């Protein structure tokens, strides 16, 4: 969806996806 | 938009695993925060989106849920986990913000 | 660094109004909007109202009405806020808020709380 | 200390059908999904079929899609393989596959293995 | 698609050392890939994931190292209980692709 | 196993041009561009021109946009450069760099530097000269850079000293070097100074003499 | 265009100190930061991204902290190995922009020059123009300075200085001036001198010259 309290849009320089057999908040 | 906490009051020993509960009422998505209140201070953001995490935040603390039903979990205590937890909601313009929960400690 | 400062709280004669402003300093408006919030002697945290940059919705609380008008200076980036006919339960800490969610992470920038009280 | 167990094989003849289904003991099916490894006799793996979490992500290779079905059985943590129109080419045996990285160390897990035989 | 290419099946060595095995694919997958170890008669077993990585368990004398198109793997220590099979892997979303494989024999 | 490498830089003349490469070996070259950062000879670092893969958008930067021009190649996976009406202080060591993050962390490689000196000047052998000990060695009127100083054939020797080079007055470089000596065992060692150009092979020797 | 500035250009703390460098914006990141490192005579190195995360390999007294416009970086128990120059890069579109650059060095107790014997030339006067070389060696602090007395006379706008980098032995530097005379001019007068001047010295030294050998 999309709120007002969050802007649209994406940095060229990083890719917005999620490997779905890792889970994230890791290190 | 009415909005509820249920565990009003909770304690545990040095290390055990404490649910929260914090059932909306209508329909949002996945749009929802904790935060963490110290007695005679601010409060602080602890997790956005019901299950990413902030920066600089012990790995312990650990949303879940979707949809309605939306729980935080806690695998260790320790003694300075002593707070006072809100559950908010920021969709839309307007924000309101929850009931209280008041965790402790026994001996 | 941002911080956020307020001025304005004292001891006031029940049924007189009184006025609360909010300073912004290090950084620039004109991007999201900032928030009040208040929380009672010993209670839970409760929201009050909201203002954009410019004009925008107004958007109180059920529990106030328009006796509690605000509005933002229009040559300083600075937000005021006009209290009147208040009550014996009106007594709280008033905070100051601006929160705004981006591409990259969360911004929260609390504020460092004043006190009104009402007495005789 | 998982473990996992298949049960099925035998020789069938040229179309039929067959029945195999490795199921979940040792650990509560949760996040995630389940493969199914095919393995020629003297060549190298190959992957076949993927079932996610409750009921989506279903994906075949090429040579297989169209002709597998794969489904998981409410309440109960097995996976269910239905083959029609068996051909040559297709005797190997058969592994099942759990695999996911988080926090610690990597969980892997690995089937015992059955054969199956296609033949007049 | 997303094909894996390997070093030649036939690898020999006396108990030496330094022995290369490549692994080059054909599109952009970047540091997702694992490799396996198969003996002769039994089930695979994971070596190394997140290739410049390590694993717990094995004895060392396991490297790698790349990015997006060729990813190498290295002994150095080559006892006499290594010989068997090894596989890529690749994952990046739902379902693998294994490779071909590459046998360690021992020349005498 | 990348191993980006660049070729060409010279002396260039003052208004003229000259062309770049910077080869891309070890990967492919589909994804996201590669820029070009400039480090003037002392001085902090600089940003010039960047190039999109497959010819996309190109921005460059502001003290010398319209002069350069950048593109790429299709069979070989390389980068060019075309500049023209270059000054005098365009003289500095050009870098072949490429970055970009992604969620298993970040990427970066770097390049090795070609030096470019732009003046009016023709190439020239040293002269060394002898420092007297009454210990050390001299240049003078040597150009282009570097210059590389040895003693003794090799070794650090305990206390060796390499002053930088100072661009002398008209447009040949000088530079000196020093060796520090106790007070006795004089001479029972004949200490050597050697000297190497790589633009102009002279390799001469000297020997100095209480 | 965004403009980068960095509050200090040089700094000079000991061993197991605590020091801080602060990046200052223009307009406004979003916590798009990064900060490189360059030793002398290599290419430089990422260290932190994203203004608090770490790369791997990077030890653990390495650490930042971010805002709208106003970053800053931290270094714990320095040790000896971290003389090198810090850089602030930013990343928002396509394209770059670096910043100025920060020098860190090592302090110790101060310490005295020994300066040496100056030899005169010869087979520079045989070729043409002499020159002669006033050298120190082995002092501290960096600031000094040289002037030179040709019958008592002061020259301007003909002499240059060079300065070696930081040793790594016992953090010490050096130093050297050289003049360009001309041939003619060398074979009148008779008396030069070398005059140096340090803080660390109580007075003034001088040297003199030695003609015929």
């Amino acid at each position: 969806n999309a709120n007002p309290n969050v802007d649209p849009n994406a940095n060229p320089n990083v890719d917005p996806n999620a490997n779905p057999n890792v889970d994230p908040n890791a290190n | 938009i009415q909005m509820t906490q249920s565990p009003s009051t909770l304690s545990a020993s040095v290390g055990d695993r404490v649910t929260i509960t914090c059932r909306a009422s209508q329909f949002i998505s996945r749009w929802l925060a904790w935060y963490q209140q110290k007695p005679g201070k601010a409060p602080k953001l602890l997790i956005y989106k019901a299950s990413s995490l902030e920066s600089g935040v012990p790995s312990r603390f650990s949303g879940s849920g979707s949809e309605t039903h939306f729980t935080l979990t806690i695998s260790s205590l320790q003694p300075d986990d002593v707070a006072t937890y809100y559950c908010q909601e920021y969709t839309s313009y307007g924000r309101t913000f929850g009931q209280g929960t008041k965790v402790e400690i026994k001996r | 660094q941002v911080k956020l400062v307020e001025s304005g709280g004292g001891v006031v004669q029940p049924g007189r109004s009184l006025r609360l402003s909010c300073e912004a300093s290090g950084f620039i408006f004109s991007t999201y909007g900032m928030h009040w919030v208040r929380q009672a002697p010993g209670k839970g945290l409760e929201w009050v109202a909201v203002i954009w940059f410019d004009g925008s919705n107004i958007y109180y609380a059920d529990s106030v009405k328009g006796r509690f008008t605000i509005s933002r200076d229009n040559s300083k980036n600075t937000v005021f806020m006009q209290m009147d006919s208040l009550r014996a339960e009106d007594t709280a800490v008033y905070y100051c808020h601006r929160n705004f969610y981006d591409g990259s992470g969360p911004f929260d920038y609390w504020g460092q709380g004043t006190l009104v009280t009402v007495s005789s």
